[PDB]
């Protein structure tokens, strides 16, 4: 299925995942299409940080669920 | 060169002010206040308190902040009483999507570069919109920047009523020199000044020597770090 994880910058990143795949395996697609590991960034969904080791199952992260991504962003 | 710069510490300074000082909102570090969605946000967000004001369980879903829960958005909206939004200037550059493109990697080239934070400070208590700048001129000219803020506080006189805003440019003495990268410190300490006092001068809280000056903001630094230290967590604020 897939979802959806906005970011920092707008740049909605298209994903297509299963109900539990985990929280390191789409930040493995995420450095698998724009290069940066999962350690990272940090995922949040309904104000609440996912934690590296759970699995969408647990969240109720159906088709398409916004996600969003933090970056660390240097100014 | 400092550890306030990464936009993950300075949300956790704006949640070290809103423990230190309860009448102020944390920010949102999810959409990006630039220069062109820098003006658009700051009426949707103060709006979308006063659409706070009367009841209202609809609206603050969609203008929540992605890091918030919109019933505690709805209720940080409801208490505050000042609202900072900081803004990421480059003057190498004049559009959203490449100022973007620009940070999706600059984030992950990871160097800063020629990057510079700057902070307004709208307080619905004194209808008053401060601006700083670190460098003071270098996102703009000091008296046409003072305009687009001229021009946004009329706009924010409009949709809360006693008028439009009051203007003050924080920024008078250039504090920073070269080669510093310190700008988001002098944010965080701009806002610490403005809290404890909002008609404070920076000419007297800053020493009029430049290497006072510096060693007076890495002992802030080192005295927010480490009251920042134990904020782990990014979520805003429950209490």
């Amino acid at each position: 299925m897939q979802i959806f994880v906005k970011t920092l910058t707008g740049k909605t990143i298209t994903l297509e995942v299963e109900p539990s795949d985990t929280i390191e395996n789409v930040k493995a697609k995420i450095q698998d299409k724009e290069g940066i590991p999962p350690d990272q960034q940090r995922l949040i969904f309904a104000g609440k940080q996912l934690e590296d080791g759970r699995t969408l199952s647990d969240y109720n992260i159906q088709k398409e669920s916004t996600l969003h991504l933090v970056l660390r962003l240097r100014g | 060169p400092g550890r306030l710069e990464d936009n993950e510490h300075l949300f956790q300074f704006s949640c070290l002010m809103q423990n230190k000082h309860r009448r102020v909102l944390p920010i949102d570090i999810c959409n990006p206040l630039t220069k062109f969605n820098f003006l658009e946000c700051i009426c949707n967000c103060l709006m979308t308190k006063q659409s706070v004001n009367v009841n209202e369980t609809d609206m603050c879903e969609l203008f929540c902040p992605p890091t918030c829960t919109p019933e505690n958005y709805r209720r940080l909206l409801c208490t505050s009483s000042v609202f900072p939004f900081v803004m990421w200037h480059d003057p190498s550059a004049d559009t959203q999507e490449a100022m973007l493109t620009k940070m999706d990697q600059t984030m992950s080239s990871g160097r800063v570069g020629n990057s510079h934070w700057v902070l307004v400070i709208v307080d619905i208590e004194y209808r008053c919109v401060t601006f700083f700048d670190s460098l003071c001129d270098y996102v703009a000219s000091p008296q046409q920047m003072r305009e687009q803020l001229e021009g946004l506080a009329v706009s924010l006189g409009a949709i809360y009523p006693k008028s439009p805003f009051q203007v003050r440019i924080g920024s008078t003495v250039k504090v920073q020199s070269p080669g510093e990268f310190t700008c988001g410190a002098w944010c965080c300490q701009f806002l610490a000044w403005y809290l404890e006092n909002p008609d404070f001068d920076l000419e007297e809280k800053v020493p009029t020597n430049p290497s006072e000056r510096r060693a007076l903001l890495a002992d802030f630094i080192s005295t927010t770090e480490q009251a920042m230290s134990r904020y782990s967590s990014l979520s805003w604020p429950t209490t």
